[PDB]
């Protein structure tokens, strides 16, 4: 705790605000499907293409993919919701 | 909230979202009593004694007599 | 509604032949086509339009208790903004006296 | 203890509602718990998430912005919504089995869809479009592009 001041403040601004980036994606889609109306088992982007990605987003690859090829209509959607 | 960046779950509103979010970040954490006994001389304090033994009082009123009293709810 | 032309009163709809009969208590009939097919109408997200909030948002720059930001105007350069948060959403909405409004509102 | 609807636990109401056998529409903190048919997959909280999320209560209200009643038939039109007829004619070239019945009256509903609504709560167009289609008998109903 007394050695925390010794972290890089700007290294651990980006990666809280890229990590907050994919909790969001992901919480904002744990359930609800990209393609439109829940279905979150095991298919399309409702909540995998496979593996563990719903919460963990440590493994790499598997969130960074879900969430390029899924990033513009989580945005379109965020500029939706809020007006 | 200001960036338009809490999204909230399918079953709340952004404003009860945003208010259970409060809720939760404004609890006090269980380190609070590190300072509290740090300052605290249990073998001598009375008021700890009383807490800790069930005679009087509780450690919720020993952080807010001490530490502070933390996020008023009402319902 | 239907205000009848020569008694300065409220017309009843009585749909019999096929469209909207204006029926007045003095007699008069209007027939009247197109403009009045609305029947019913229902709104079910009042108390969250934004006429709802125009007088409001119009005055926020100007009310003294309205929360402010430290950010810049991008139309008047001022260094602060005044903050809104309208609606069970959140809507954060940043006005300013020049007339700046963020966006939405 | 909360005291907002649904789940108004203060003060006495639920022993009161215990006490006095009140009617079902008379509880005011109703709760059902439901343990998923599978004994072997209630581990994954994802579908538990996907279930809950299913059998949670939607209705056609919940998704009106508002709603217009007209005295127009179809095979004439409040002028506010004359710019209808575009989305109206791309609905009958896109859903050639779905053209008007040769029982159409004058009354028809004219509903806005209130977009933040289905985005929160994950409704699709056409999850409406079957969900009034296969349950009314004696209509005929028409969607924009979505
Ligand atoms: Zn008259
Ligand atoms: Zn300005």
């Amino acid at each position: 705790q007394h050695e925390v001041g010794q972290l890089n403040i700007k290294k651990v601004q980006t990666a809280l605000k890229a990590s907050l980036e994919f909790n969001t994606f992901y919480a904002f889609y744990e359930s609800r499907c990209p393609k439109g109306g829940l279905h979150d088992f095991q298919d399309k982007k409702c909540v995998k293409c496979g593996l563990f990605t719903y919460i963990i987003y440590d493994h790499l690859s598997q969130p960074e993919l879900v969430h390029d090829y899924y990033n513009n209509y989580k945005d379109q959607y965020d500029k939706e919701k809020m007006s | 909230l200001l960036h338009g960046d809490i999204m909230p779950p399918i079953g709340l509103t952004t404003h009860d979202f945003y208010e259970k979010l409060q809720l939760n970040a404004l609890k006090f954490p269980d380190r609070i009593l590190k300072p509290i006994m740090n300052s605290i001389n249990p073998e001598t304090n009375g008021l700890f004694q009383m807490v800790a033994t069930g005679a009087k009082g509780s450690n919720p009123n020993m952080i807010h007599i001490m530490a502070g009293i933390g996020q008023i709810e009402i319902n | 509604m239907k205000i009848c032309k020569a008694c300065s009163s409220c017309m009843v709809r009585t749909y019999v032949d096929g469209n909207i009969i204006f029926r007045c208590s003095c007699g008069e009939s209007v027939q009247g086509d197109s403009q009045n097919l609305l029947v019913s109408s229902k709104v079910y997200h009042t108390g969250e339009m934004e006429d709802k909030y125009k007088i409001f948002i119009k005055n926020a720059p100007f009310d003294p208790t309205n929360c402010q930001i430290k950010k810049d105007c991008p139309n008047c350069h001022l260094d602060y903004l005044t903050q809104i948060c309208i609606g069970s959403q959140k809507i954060i909405i940043l006005v300013c006296r020049c007339g700046y409004m963020s966006n939405r509102g | 203890r909360s005291v907002a609807g649904g789940t108004n636990k203060s003060g006495i109401v639920r022993p009161q509602e215990i006490f006095s056998a009140k009617p079902v529409e008379a509880e005011q903190s109703s709760e059902m718990l439901l343990r998923l048919k599978n004994p072997e997959v209630e581990t994954n909280k994802t579908y538990a998430q996907e279930i809950a999320n299913s059998i949670e209560l939607i209705t056609f209200e919940r998704l009106i912005l508002q709603w217009h009643l007209l005295y127009e038939t179809y095979s004439v039109m409040y002028p506010d919504f004359a710019s209808d007829v575009e989305w109206m004619t791309d609905f009958l070239e896109n859903h050639p089995l779905l053209q008007p019945p040769e029982d159409i009256a004058n009354w028809c509903i004219r509903l806005e869809l209130n977009k933040t609504t289905m985005i929160l709560k994950s409704i699709s167009l056409e999850s409406i479009i079957n969900s009034l289609r296969a349950k009314h008998p004696n209509t005929y109903i028409m969607h924009s592009v979505e």
